[PDB]
């Protein structure tokens, strides 16, 4: 069963640090390219930062480009998300999202509503 | 109130799934090489057939 | 010298092979899958049964020719071969010309060019470059317009030559020129220029974005058509038009090594046009 | 209250994987491993079937095992004489953008559907002697990806809404609709007995359901990306799944977890369409890298190959009989193979 | 050699005729484009010209043509937000037609997103894009009232300079220039990251009330189709 259970968050004072962490379980971690995807509220989902299957190709959104810094730990299948200088526009659950098919460079549905390869979400908020 | 139904519903369909009577995968994997062994003179793609009685040549 | 005239046959029969076995490989591989049925394609294999019948019906005999000055075929056979001869030859031509203009199309119009050049536009050149040479090389040698109005310098000439001795007059020699040569090799040299124009400005406007974002395939692919087609055929040509005016000054030798090289063009149209493309390449490798 | 249900949910998920793994004893591989290796599976292309302008998505065969219908982007649904390669008919389509096709058990029938979010069922047996559009079966809010006969009255459809349904063709309703599924449905296969039937979705789950009641009865979950293709074997008791991930599963209905994987890391493509042999021994699998492999379903050992396609090869069948596989491809042609 | 296979025979050489003649009839100056985007684009009135609906619920087919050369574009419109799958049955089309509100900076990383998936595509990657950066007018707009500042959005944008090609509108401001080509840039640098020569972006600035969508269609799918021809003929 494929399954990407999260952690980290919580209470966090505004220019805090956070840092979440993803389980990643039921498949080959070093061949599917990982995101983070996070949903605040009354909004929908928005993607975040995203990391190649290497580690090499790093791309983040630019409300959060130069902060956030997600890191992928191909050892122990998980994938992290240094979240140091917080807003308290940065209140949302974090979903850990990864792209569908291994050996890609595209990743068409993981902002989706329903998607299926995704975490089940970690609360952030900020206070 | 839609979050609670889909948990509820997943949770009902989880019990009935568990409340099932499983067997050994030593016997389902007995039990298909059964198979495969007593059909296995019946496919054509197995054991090559005649071009005569071929229906493709 | 013995030794030289067995060199010269060998290298002949050689020409003469490779011309049949090219001609032959397009014409069975362009026929025998369904994939290569595009009319391009049609066009391309009408043009290698053309070499393909230029190296079985005339090849064979000019070698001989060539070596032995004696013509031991008889005056008819002269009259057949050469008819047939100018008849393929200018066929060939025709067809290269029309190739062009086919790419053209395609090129300068290839929002339209599936419906401009159709199975009935290629048929039609097909039979243009199938029907108008022969009528001229026909209706200009077995009616005997060629040497007309200089018969007795034709008669000179052929004694001392061989049996054949292709013959243009002063006015024959122009019409033969404009009518095999220049018309058809004018337009092919206009419309590689056009494609030439239009590959550069486009690789130059692809290679300014990327770097600006952030080889030469047009010269290879068109020089090498056009070097090809010239040096095969644009120097017999220039002396075989010349050789009416400037008192026949030309040696036997120039003619004789010229036509091979004319005959050289044949074996290397189905290189050119087949080969060099990935598609007939990748068609002969799964076959 | 939704942390207590999550987590009597985990733990039910516990205990059915802690059940998982007391009932297995042992491995196929294990057990199959005495049993003689088949050999090289030399297939050649018999005929090849031309007359498709564009790609190709989906084909069937005939419950006699001659006739088969042929579906492609060019608009035309074309039943082929697979005997003597002439085409029985060619049945335009509304819409160029079918996915699936099917041909009815008794053969006066012939389903399609795709884009549109529609089935269109096909009388092939009229008293004009003309092919024209029975009814069309509306109800699905996504793209119908595959649709299985039942009878002449009874129609399996499996649509991108992750759902699958049950049609009353005569009615012209949906008498059951299957949900459960949280990704989209691509292929569908029906039992022997045609009182069950499994179905493979983008999730990574293939589900066992049940016709008369619209329950699910059982999930296999053992695939790391979307499934694409599906096939009972022979027996009725075993499953086979072709998914993205490059690697074809074959599960076990009453061992109720999977039995052997069939991959190997040569392979990267993802896998478009999976069925067996008469027998059920061999495995055929067609994969985006323009051929086929052919598997053993024990072994678990490739024995063969279906290379002849010069594009990604789409749909995939074998004869009733087990006499020929048709193969279809993007390159617009139909192969025979045996 | 019976009479029943001479008539099969003879009813499917009839049937492969219908087939020949209604394939050359369909493929001929007809080419099939896939439009994209997203809601708040405007999409449905990129063509104004020709809006000829062929609905079938799923997909709202748009027919015109400009110089006797006709254009189908397809509009996917009733499906799931999923997309991984039913975009592979467009991989032949000559073109895509991406459409973005450039005046939406909350969406417009989305959009970018879209783009690259896109382009990156194993199945469409052969396929080239006609972007349309819509809304142009409300793109201005949001500039001169400057409530909204797309350096919150994208950061670089700050170190960002209007390029020397630009031909900016005679009326128009420096900074309306700079955002409109800022935007132009971000997505022609995913279009040239990956493009591998097989496909390219042609991006054009489109308002509600353009009416030369249907010619800038025509001619960067001519210029496609020239391209296409250039490299299967070695001049490219
Ligand atoms: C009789 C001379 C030939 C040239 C030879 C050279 O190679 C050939 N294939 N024909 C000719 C052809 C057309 C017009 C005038 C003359």
């Amino acid at each position: 069963q494929v399954q990407l259970q999260e952690s980290g968050g919580g209470l966090v004072q505004p220019g805090g640090s956070l840092r979440l962490s993803c389980a990643a379980s039921g498949f080959t971690f070093s061949n599917y390219k990982m995101n983070w995807v996070r949903q605040a509220p009354g909004k929908g989902l928005e993607w975040v930062s995203d990391i190649s299957q290497s580690g090499a190709s790093i791309s983040y959104t630019g409300s959060v480009k130069g902060r956030f810094t997600i890191s992928r730990d191909n050892a122990k299948n998980t994938l992290y998300l240094q979240m140091n200088s917080l807003k308290p526009e940065d209140t949302a659950v974090y979903y850990c999202a990864r792209c569908p098919a291994p050996f890609t460079r595209d990743c068409f549905d993981v902002t989706s509503t329903t998607y299926a390869y995704r975490g089940q979400g970690t609360q952030v908020t900020v206070s | 109130t839609a979050s609670i139904a889909q948990a509820r519903k997943l949770v009902e369909q989880l019990k009935m799934e568990a409340n099932i009577d499983r067997i050994k995968v030593s016997k389902a994997a007995a039990d298909l090489m059964a198979y495969c062994e007593a059909h296995a003179k019946e496919d054509p793609l197995l054991t090559p057939v005649p071009a005569s009685e071929n229906p493709f040549r | 010298s013995n030794d030289v005239r067995a060199s010269l046959y060998s290298l002949m029969v050689l020409i003469i092979l490779t011309t049949l076995v090219g001609n032959l490989i397009v014409i069975v591989s362009i026929s025998h899958f369904k994939q290569l049925h595009t009319p391009t394609n049609w066009l391309i294999h009408s043009m290698a049964t053309v070499d393909f019948l230029l190296g079985c019906l005339v090849m064979p005999y000019s070698m001989v020719r060539s070596a032995e000055h004696c013509w031991y075929f008889g005056e008819v056979f002269c009259k057949i071969h050469t008819s047939t001869d100018i008849m393929l030859s200018s066929a060939s031509i025709f067809h290269l010309s029309f190739i062009s203009i086919d790419r053209y199309y395609a090129v300068c119009d290839p929002l339209r060019y599936k419906a401009k050049m159709n199975i009935l536009v290629i048929c039609v050149m097909i039979f243009i470059s199938w029907s108008v040479p022969a009528v001229f090389a026909f209706g200009m040698i077995f009616l005997e317009l060629n040497f007309k109005g200089a018969e007795e310098i034709y008669y000179k000439h052929v004694h001392c030559r061989g049996g054949c001795s292709v013959f243009f007059s002063k006015i024959s020699g122009v019409l033969t020129f404009m009518t095999s040569f220049y018309i058809p090799g004018s337009i092919m040299l206009c419309v590689y220029y056009r494609i030439y124009l239009i590959a550069k400005e486009q690789a130059r406007l692809i290679s300014d974005a990327n770097q600006k974002l952030q080889e030469r395939k047009a010269v290879k692919t068109l020089g090498i058509v056009m070097g090809v087609f010239l040096i095969c055929w644009c120097p017999f040509f220039i002396c075989t038009v010349m050789d009416p005016f400037l008192h026949y000054i030309i040696p036997p030798t120039l003619n004789d090594v010229l036509i091979w090289f004319g005959y050289l063009n044949s074996t290397f149209n189905p290189m050119v046009y087949a080969f060099f493309y990935p598609w007939f390449r990748k068609a002969l490798k799964m076959m | 209250e939704l942390d207590q249900l999550r987590q009597e949910a985990e733990q039910l998920k516990n205990q059915i994987r802690d059940a998982r793994k007391a009932c297995a004893d042992a491995t196929l591989s294990q057990i199959t491993n005495n049993i003689d290796p088949v050999g090289r599976i030399q297939m050649r292309t018999r005929r090849t079937l031309r007359g498709h302008l564009a790609k190709i998505y989906a084909m069937h065969w005939g419950t006699d095992s001659r006739l088969l219908v042929s579906a492609s982007q060019d608009g035309k649904l074309i039943i082929w004489d697979s005997y003597t390669t002439n085409k029985v008919h060619a049945i335009p389509l509304r819409s160029s953008w079918v996915m699936t096709c099917a041909y009815a058990p008794s053969g006066n029938y012939v389903a399609c559907g795709g884009l549109d979010n529609i089935c269109s069922i096909y009388n092939l047996k009229t008293r004009e002697g003309n092919v024209r559009v029975s009814r069309e079966l509306a109800g699905h809010t996504g793209y119908l990806s595959c649709c299985r006969f039942l009878d002449d009255n009874q129609i399996v459809t499996s649509s991108g809404d992750t759902t699958c349904a049950l049609w009353d063709i005569e009615t012209g309703q949906q008498t059951t609709t299957f949900t459960g599924h949280t990704g989209d449905v691509m292929s569908l296969s029906l039992a022997p007995d045609t009182r069950l039937f499994v179905s493979g979705a983008c999730d990574a789950s293939a589900k066992l359901w049940d016709v008369r009641e619209g329950m699910c009865r059982q999930t296999f979950t053992g695939h790391e990306s979307d499934i694409n293709a599906i096939c009972f074997f022979p027996n009725g008791n075993a499953f086979a799944t072709g998914s993205d991930d490059a690697t074809c599963r074959l599960f076990d209905l009453r061992a109720d977890q999977e039995l052997m994987t069939y991959s190997h890391d040569n392979i990267i493509c993802g896998i478009t369409s999976v069925s067996f042999s008469k027998s059920g021994r061999l495995l055929l699998a067609g994969y985006d890298d323009f051929n086929c492999n052919v598997w053993d379903a024990l072994k678990a050992d490739r024995a063969g190959v279906l290379a002849g396609h010069d594009n990604r090869v789409s749909c995939l069948g074998v004869t009733d009989d087990g006499m020929a596989v048709a193969t279809g491809s993007w390159d617009s042609f139909l192969k025979i193979w045996n | 050699v019976s009479a029943e296979d001479k008539a099969a025979a003879e009813r499917s050489k009839m049937i492969d005729k219908n087939l020949r003649e209604d394939g050359e009839k369909a493929a001929a100056a007809t080419h099939r484009l896939l439009l994209l985007g997203a809601d708040n684009s405007g999409k449905s009135t990129i063509v104004k010209q020709m809006r000829i609906y062929h609905v079938n619920s799923g997909i709202f087919e748009t027919k015109f043509q400009v110089d006797k050369v006709n254009f189908h574009m397809f509009d996917v419109g009733a499906q799931r937000d999923e997309r991984r799958k039913w975009i592979q049955c467009f991989n032949d089309v000559t073109a895509i037609i991406f459409v973005v509100d450039s005046s939406d900076y909350n969406r417009l990383q989305e959009a970018l997103n879209d783009f690259k998936s896109i382009w990156n595509n194993r199945w469409l990657r052969t396929i080239s894009v006609i972007l349309f950066l819509n809304k142009q007018d409300l793109l201005a707009e949001k500039v001169l009232a400057g409530k909204s500042k797309i350096e919150d959005y994208f950061p670089e944008f700050a170190r960002y300079t209007t390029p020397e090609d630009a031909t900016p509108e005679p009326g128009e401001d420096p900074r309306v220039t700079r955002a409109k080509y800022f935007i132009r840039d971000e997505f022609l640098r995913i279009s040239t990251a990956s493009g591998d020569g097989r496909h390219y972006c042609y991006p054009h600035f489109t308002c509600s009330v353009d009416t030369e969508n249907a010619r800038r269609i025509f001619n960067d799918c001519r210029d496609i189709i020239q391209r296409m021809h250039l490299r299967q003929y070695e001049l490219l």
